[PDB]
């Protein structure tokens, strides 16, 4: 970044910072990669967006794709908040 | 709609036609009333309803809650419009839809739904929006407009058969095909009851077994029932909830027509006054008849007037005019005698008949290709 | 013409064999 | 020639005005339970059906009174 920009004083370019995922940019991502896979009607995004920090958007990448195989583990038809809970859990101990 | 009120509205077919069970269905009709936003249903529905006096002192309520109620999911969606957003007026036109839904007016609901329809950013909730026209179809018993959205919403789905989803459409391939008379390929629908579970919002699940057993029973022989649904555990776990379907089951894979026909009154009685199963009757008397006799007939060539008439329970003048109706109208064996007063058949449907199975399609293709000297030249 | 290693590759290799279409039914 | 179908679609016409849309609603508070249904079957059921709707139309719920008298 310093040796390329170094070499890319912003004469031609356009310059787009790319920010970590803000709480907004957790729930349409959430949505995003929760249509894709189960989800129960009782469950409530804010919170649930709201506690998953970290490094980007792939955290949530990882409560979900990491969920799936605790659902299967558990043998139910959908995923409850409890289960991306834990999902959270373990993406927060490998973080 | 998805609440109680698809049942408790649903129950207007036996609260109309018998005027025995009409006291029930118009307590829980009348008791449920204030549930749902029931105004308007009841009250298109109140020629076979009581009087006046009594009527007229809810709506005065319901008319104004209703406005109220539309009024908020219309400030509701005005607060949601003019922003950044898309699962936000999804869900402000939907739930206006699905509040229309709950008073019964498709015409709101119809654009409501179609707007909404419009803002699909995916197609899983589109399907979803389909169920929720779905839902209300099975009420308005319309043929056409529920199997439009499922024809352009069941190609390019792509995402893969989820574990109520896709079963929920199969339950509704279940419905469609209960109320159709299409049989051999609505056999393989209830396959998936194994996945299935309570589902409130359309037919129970001991509804769905009850509903499925008839399909399954009738419209299946004894192969088929010995590779379905005898070699499968869903059935063996059921039967205990009623044990009459164990009597219809193991009584007529036994061939036991004396506590058969004794029994079959519960199933002739039970068989009308429903919604979706009654104009049905008909059809599953005779052919249950129909296929119970080719079951007995096809392993016995000839047969005596006595041990038939002790076998089946009932007198010979009855089975007389039944095979002499079964013969022309039913077609379902060869010509039968009465030299000895003996049931004798023949039956060489198989030697010279099976290669005489073509010739139908020998003379419709005759014709067929008669047409196609039709259009040479013109 | 451990138990790391063993875990993973057990839920991760043999569970996923043993069911058909669970790829399917699994958010693939 | 196609000339010859305009007079019988006059009659079609007459017995159009003959009844109007009566047959059509009356007879939709059956097509109403018929519609989508395979018209195949229709003729059997409607058979049966035509055939009983004088008398003896259930039977079954009569079969118990005749075990013990027939």
């Amino acid at each position: 970044i310093l040796d390329s920009a170094l070499l890319r004083p912003g004469r031609i370019d356009r310059k787009i910072e790319f920010p970590p995922p803000n709480e907004e940019a957790r729930l349409d991502i959430l949505k995003i990669h929760s249509r894709k896979m189960n989800l129960t009607r009782g469950i409530n995004l804010r919170k649930i967006a709201e506690l998953m920090p970290g490094a980007s958007g792939a955290e949530v990448k990882g409560v979900c794709t990491e969920a799936g195989m605790y659902a299967l583990r558990e043998r139910r038809v959908h995923v409850t908040q409890e289960d991306f809970e834990m999902a959270v859990a373990k993406v927060m101990q490998k973080d | 709609p998805k609440n109680p009120d698809l049942r408790i509205a649903q129950l207007r077919f036996l609260l109309s036609l018998p005027e025995h069970r009409g006291d029930a269905a118009v307590r829980d009709e009348l008791m449920a009333a204030v549930r749902d936003n029931n105004m308007a249903p009841y009250y298109e529905a109140l020629c076979k309803s009581l009087d006046w006096q009594i009527d007229v002192d809810l709506l005065n309520k319901m008319k104004k809650a209703n406005e109220d109620e539309l009024k908020r999911l219309d400030e509701e969606l005005e607060d949601a419009e003019k922003n950044l957003g898309e699962s936000e007026i999804r869900d402000a036109m939907m739930a206006k839809a699905e509040y229309l839904c709950r008073i019964g007016d498709k015409e709101g609901a119809l654009t409501a739904f179609r707007k909404t329809y419009d803002k699909t950013v995916a197609l899983g909730h589109r399907l979803d929006i389909v169920f929720y026209l779905l839902r209300i179809g099975l009420f308005y018993m319309d043929n056409d407009l529920i199997t439009r959205n499922t024809e352009k919403a069941k190609s390019l789905i792509e995402e893969g058969g989820d574990w109520d989803r896709r079963n929920r459409l199969k339950v509704y391939q279940g419905l469609y095909c209960v109320a159709i008379r299409d049989f051999k390929q609505a056999a393989e629908l209830f396959l998936d009851t194994v996945s299935t579970f309570t589902s409130y919002e359309l037919m129970d699940y001991k509804t769905f077994v009850t509903y499925t057993v008839y399909v399954s029973m009738i419209a299946l022989e004894r192969p088929d029932l010995r590779e379905k649904v005898i070699k499968g555990a869903e059935i063996l776990e059921v039967l205990h909830s009623l044990p009459a379907v164990r009597q219809y089951l193991f009584s007529l894979y036994e061939c036991r027509y004396s506590v058969f026909f004794q029994s079959l009154a519960v199933v002739e009685q039970e068989m009308k006054k429903d919604w979706l199963f009654a104009p049905h009757y008909r059809y599953y008397v005779r052919e249950m008849r129909i296929h119970a006799y080719s079951q007995l007939l096809e392993s016995y060539r000839s047969l005596t007037l006595g041990y038939m008439a002790e076998a089946f329970g009932v007198g010979v003048e009855f089975i007389d005019q039944e095979l002499s109706r079964f013969i022309a109208a039913g077609r379902l064996h060869c010509k039968i005698d009465k030299v000895n007063e003996i049931v004798e058949t023949n039956r060489p449907d198989s030697k010279n008949w099976q290669y005489q199975e073509t010739i139908k399609k020998g003379d419709l293709l005759l014709n067929r290709v008669q047409k196609l000297s039709r259009v040479i030249n013109m | 013409p451990m138990d790391i290693q063993k875990q993973e590759v057990r839920e991760a290799v043999e569970l996923p064999l043993t069911h058909f279409e669970l790829y399917k039914q699994i958010g693939i | 020639m196609s000339e010859k179908k305009q007079p019988v679609d006059l009659g079609l016409l007459e017995e159009d005005d003959e009844f109007e849309e009566f047959p059509a609603e009356d007879w939709a508070g059956l097509d109403e339970d018929e519609d989508a249904h395979v018209w195949e079957d229709n003729w059997d059921d409607d058979n049966v059906e035509d055939d009983f709707s004088n008398q003896l139309r259930a039977e079954l719920e009569k079969h118990g009174y005749k075990m013990e008298t027939s």
